[PDB]
Parts: C-alpha cells; sequence; structure tokens
C-alpha cells in the first residue's frame, strides 16, 4: 500500500544542476523521516542524504561526497521529496532511491539506541551526467512468422534502437498483457547510443485476431511509442 | 470481536478528551504499530505498549486497558506466532526520555508476576489506585498524568 | 566503514552465512537488505532478528562482537542476490554507510538449454536505410553463452553487440545480441545465422533476405 515513485532522471551536462521528485502514498508523509540513497552502475549503494519531519526539527543531513553541492526539501502538503542536485559530476551518475526511515529500540536490553533503517523503497530514477545530447528512440517490430514459432506460442517483441540515455521500459497492450513478456537489457553501441528488445510469447492461434501493441516510454527525451506489431 | 484499531482509539479516547494528545494520536498510533510492533510476553500474561515517538502529543499520560479475552498483536521481537495481550499500556510521551522513563517503569513493573496476575482479577478503581501507588513511588514516572478514567475494561 | 566478502557461493537447499564487520557494530544493530538484479533494494532483516511484512522465515540475522551475519537456510533460485548491510558508521564520519555488498551465487540449480529466436531486419527498418540482426536468447541455465554471427558460411565479427547475460523473472538467464549491417549487404548475402553455445552445445537460427 506504501507507494514511492521517483521522477526527474534526465541527461545532465557536468556542472548542471537536476530536481528529482518523489510522490508517497500509503502513508501519513508528515511524520516519516525520508531518505535519499543512490547506486552508481554496477557499484553498491550509497546514503546520499536524509530529512526529519517537523516535529523532530525539520534538519537535513548529508553524505560527505554531496555536501555544498545537493539539497533535501519536502513538500508535506504535496507528500513530495525533493533532491536539488547542483555542480554536477560524472561520479553522480547513478540511479536514485527515495526511503522511508524507520527506527528500532529495545526493550528489555536496558540500554535504549535508536537503530533507523529503510524499510520502503522506491524503484529509482536514473541520473546520467554526460556531456553527449539526448535522443529519442526508433522503434520497430520484430513480427513473428510462419518458420519462427514455437508450436502453439510464437515469440514477438519490438526493437528499440538508437536510443540515449538510459532508462527505456516497455510494457505490451498498455500493460494489460504480461503472460510471457521479458524486456532484454540494453546495449551500448558503438556510436554510443543504445538499444533493446521486448518480446512477449502469445498464442499462435492468436495472430489474426488479436492485435498486440508494444508501449516504449523513453522519460530522458519525454517520448512514448505506441508501435502495433501485426503479423506477416 | 476486538480488534487491534478497536484497543487503540478506546484507549485513546479519554486521552482526546482530557486534551493531552490530538485527534490523529490513534491514527498514527495503528500505523505505528504496523511497522513497529509493541508485543512483550511476561509469563505467559501478554503484553502491549502502544506509543508514539512525540508525534500529536501535548502532554503525558498512560491509558492502561484490560482485556477479559486475549488480542493477538505481533511481537516485538519476532517470533513464528505472536503475543495474545491481556494488558495495554497506551502510552503517551511528549519527549523521548519521558518515553525512556515510562518504558523502564513499564518493564519494571510488569515483571512483578504478583502485580500482574492481580490486575487481571481487580476493578477499575483499584487498578487505579495500586498504579498510582507505584507511579508516586517512581522517581521517573512523575510529571506523567494519571486519572481515574484512564483505565477500563474491555471484554 | 561496514567489511563484507564481495562474492559468496552456496548449495542449493543448504544454509550460507554471510557476514558484516565492522567497530560500530559493537553498540549498534545492523540492517540487512536484498538487491535481485533489475530492482530495488528492500528490507529483509532489521534490529536484532526482525523481519518486516512477508520476509520468508528462511532469513534470520545475529551479532557477535564485531560482526554482523545474515544467515539464510534452505537456500533457493530466488535468493541469488546482492545483500548490504547498513549501520552508523563510528560517529560523526556521514551517518549511515552501507557495506560494499555480497553477491550470493546459489550454485547446483536446474540447468536449461537457451531458446534463440532470430528476426530478421523488418520491413520498416529496411524503409529507412538500415538494418539489423536481432537474436535473443532466452530460458538457460546457467548464465553463460557464447554468440557467433556467421554470413553464409562465414564468421562475422564487425557490427556484432551482445549482451551480458541477465537474470530474469523464473530464476532462468537470457541475453541478446544485434548485428548492423547496410541493407546493400543483407540482400547481398544467401543467409544469415546466429550461434549460441551454452555447455558445449549450440543452437543456430538461421534467416534469409529470400523471404
Amino acid at each position: 500500500e506504501v507507494q514511492l515513485v521517483e521522477s526527474g532522471g534526465a541527461l545532465v551536462k557536468p556542472g548542471g544542476s537536476l530536481r528529482l521528485s518523489c510522490a508517497a502514498s500509503g502513508f501519513t508523509f508528515s511524520n516519516a523521516w525520508m531518505s535519499w540513497v543512490r547506486q552508481a552502475p554496477g557499484k553498491g549503494l550509497e546514503w546520499v542524504g536524509r530529512i526529519k519531519s517537523k516535529t523532530d526539527g525539520g534538519t537535513t543531513d548529508y553524505a560527505a561526497p554531496v555536501k555544498g553541492r545537493f539539497t533535501i526539501s519536502r513538500d508535506d502538503s504535496k507528500n513530495t521529496l525533493y533532491l536539488q542536485m547542483n555542480s554536477l559530476k560524472t561520479e553522480d551518475t547513478a540511479v536514485y532511491y527515495c526511503t522511508t526511515v524507520q527506527t528500532y529500540y529495545d526493550f528489555w536490553s536496558g540500554y535504549y539506541q535508536q537503530h533507523y533503517y529503510f524499510d520502503y523503497w522506491g524503484q529509482g530514477t536514473l541520473v546520467t551526467v554526460s556531456s553527449a545530447s539526448t535522443k529519442g528512440p526508433s522503434v520497430f517490430p520484430l513480427a513473428p512468422s510462419s518458420k519462427s514459432t514455437s508450436g502453439g506460442t510464437a515469440a514477438l517483441g519490438c526493437l528499440v534502437k538508437d536510443y540515449f540515455p538510459e532508462p527505456v521500459t516497455v510494457s505490451w497492450n498498455s500493460g494489460a498483457l504480461t503472460s510471457g513478456v521479458h524486456t532484454f537489457p540494453a546495449v551500448l553501441q558503438s556510436s554510443g547510443l543504445y538499444s533493446l528488445s521486448s518480446v512477449v510469447t502469445v498464442p499462435s492461434s492468436s495472430l489474426g485476431t488479436q492485435t498486440y501493441i508494444c508501449n516504449v516510454n523513453h522519460k530522458p527525451s519525454n517520448t512514448k511509442v505506441d508501435k502495433r506489431v501485426e503479423p506477416k | 470481536e476486538v480488534t487491534q484499531e478497536d484497543i487503540i482509539r478506546a484507549l485513546a479516547s479519554p486521552l482526546i478528551k482530557d486534551g493531552m494528545v490530538d485527534e490523529d494520536f490513534a491514527e498514527y498510533v495503528i500505523e505505528r504499530e504496523k511497522r513497529s510492533p509493541t508485543g512483550l510476553q511476561v509469563k505467559g500474561v501478554g503484553v502491549a505498549i502502544p506509543h508514539t515517538l512525540g508525534e500529536y502529543v501535548r502532554d503525558n499520560a498512560i491509558s492502561v486497558g484490560i482485556l477479559d479475552k486475549p488480542v493477538n498483536f505481533e511481537g516485538w521481537y519476532q517470533s513464528p506466532d505472536p503475543v495474545p495481550v491481556r494488558v495495554v499500556f497506551m502510552l503517551a510521551g511528549r519527549t523521548w526520555d519521558d518515553i525512556v522513563n515510562v518504558l523502564k517503569w513499564i518493564k519494571d513493573v510488569i515483571l512483578d508476576e504478583e502485580f500482574m496476575k492481580r490486575l487481571l482479577t481487580m476493578s477499575d478503581e483499584e487498578i487505579y489506585r495500586q498504579i498510582y501507588t507505584r507511579i508516586s513511588k517512581a522517581p521517573g514516572m512523575r510529571g506523567i498524568h494519571f486519572k481515574r478514567e484512564y483505565v477500563r475494561h474491555l471484554g | 566503514e561496514l567489511t563484507q566478502d564481495p562474492a559468496v557461493s552456496v548449495a542449493l537447499g543448504q544454509t550460507v552465512r554471510i557476514t558484516c564487520q565492522g567497530d560500530s557494530l559493537r553498540s549498534y544493530y545492523a540492517s540487512w537488505y536484498q538487491q535481485k538484479p533489475g530492482q530495488a533494494p528492500v528490507l529483509v532483516i532489521y534490529g536484532k532478528n526482525n523481519r518486516p511484512s512477508g520476509i520468508p522465515d528462511r532469513f534470520s540475522g545475529s551479532s557477535s562482537g564485531n560482526t554482523a551475519s545474515l544467515t539464510i537456510t534452505g537456500a533457493q533460485a530466488e535468493d541469488e542476490a546482492d545483500y548490504y548491510c547498513n549501520s552508523r558508521d563510528s560517529s560523526g564520519n556521514h551517518l549511515w554507510v552501507f557495506g560494499g555488498g555480497t553477491k550470493l551465487t546459489v550454485l547446483g540449480q536446474p540447468k536449461a538449454a537457451p531458446s534463440v529466436t532470430l528476426f530478421p531486419p523488418s520491413s520498416e527498418e529496411l524503409q529507412a536505410n538500415k538494418a539489423t540482426l536481432v537474436c535473443l536468447i532466452s530460458d538457460f541455465y546457467p548464465g553463460a553463452v557464447t554468440v557467433a554471427w556467421k554470413a553464409d558460411s562465414s564468421p562475422v565479427k564487425a557490427g556484432v553487440e551482445t549482451t551480458t547475460p541477465s537474470k530474469q523473472s523464473n530464476n532462468k538467464y537470457a541475453a541478446s545480441s544485434y548485428l548492423s549491417l547496410t541493407p546493400e549487404q543483407w540482400k547481398s548475402h544467401r543467409s544469415y545465422s546466429c550461434q549460441v553455445t551454452h555447455e558445449g552445445s549450440t543452437v543456430e537460427k538461421t534467416v534469409a533476405p529470400t523471404e
């Protein structure tokens, strides 16, 4: 029931600024301590910062590789958390998650230390700090032939080619069709652009009647493509 | 028949009507009771301590509820089975040190085997007198309010 | 700071013990987090030994001196993920520090041969001055695969971009390989083939422009 949705991930030049937002639902956001964590590509979790509730002073704390460049604010009336990032560097390129912070303390031990942890995490938004330029994707159909079926099932998909930067999400039939859907990780071509594919396995006896549409979402370019995969 | 939310709201009502917590207090306690359980097992008889970290608290007070039929509470510590709670200590602490003092006092009084045996049979007035005497003798508890209407049976 | 072993192996069904080392753990409990390949971290253990919402009872936490150990009894394929510990570092260094993370590998799971689907360039992509062969590999274990492209009957290295294998929903692994060429090269040869080698076995799919 507790849902945290990040937004704002886009391409930003080194030295630029960017404000990430996180919408919270399912809990009283006014009384919850909030935190930003980040994860660089292929590395570990790095705590970015934390902000308290107004009842506890509303104070803010940041990590050393962030002090003086990042700021964390909150709008309790809108149930929204904001992370402003200035003087960005290539090392800041990472996925940023908004987490809620809970506390725990012993009762029988006699000592009453407070141990904070991150129990609810959002899906994260990807910030890429590069001097390159954003490029929207070209979506092409990977239609199933009569020679490449798997008996009762047939794989049909969409190729998302020549886009930058990441990420790109793919759904099928506006999120309705989910049985047998797999979106492959992208590949970094020699031209610096990305390409991925997304397949869905469908009944072979459902190619002439049912219509299949792949929904490609590329936020860093504010682009959404709905490509109708037709049978051949 | 008696759920967790019923217990929380019933124990919070006298604190709301006497002006020591806000209205949303109960609604938050329930929430915390989902994320930070407060079930305790002291020699068979179960104990629950619903409380907040100071939010929606105007003054310090205790609210005691005596369940005639046990109600299941998630344990403060993990266990495959929950805790059948018969005694509930609703805690309204303004600061962290007040909460710590009240928690230590509750830890001290729940180990009292004979007192915990008497709590499940005495009337509201006798429970009030006993708890008032045990509060006055505690130098860390004074400053916490405790009235006759802060004790009730939930059968 | 907190210290973890980078990689740890465990047999399927056995009990594993991933540990976190740090001085601060002498006076503070540690929190443990599970991160499956492409997903977000989830809390599994907090406090002394507490589990949230619906986390399997196979996960247990313990602390002994300056170490903290997450104990997974009865390992399964869905536990093959990254695990991070967290606690309050020393004092005023930061406030919350994460360990380097431990990559858990569950060894003896059912092996599976790869299913290979090879798509030729679409009509729309050929109406533009482009052409891309898409070789999609799915439902194989272990996640080790070698892809080789062939024009007619000769190998092709130029234009090949292959992704590292990645774990999917059912704990199986998937990978993809792309061959970019011009439509004049596509109509030049008689056929193109994607060869996938896995555990010595080779699966090859072929497409032809005469189709």
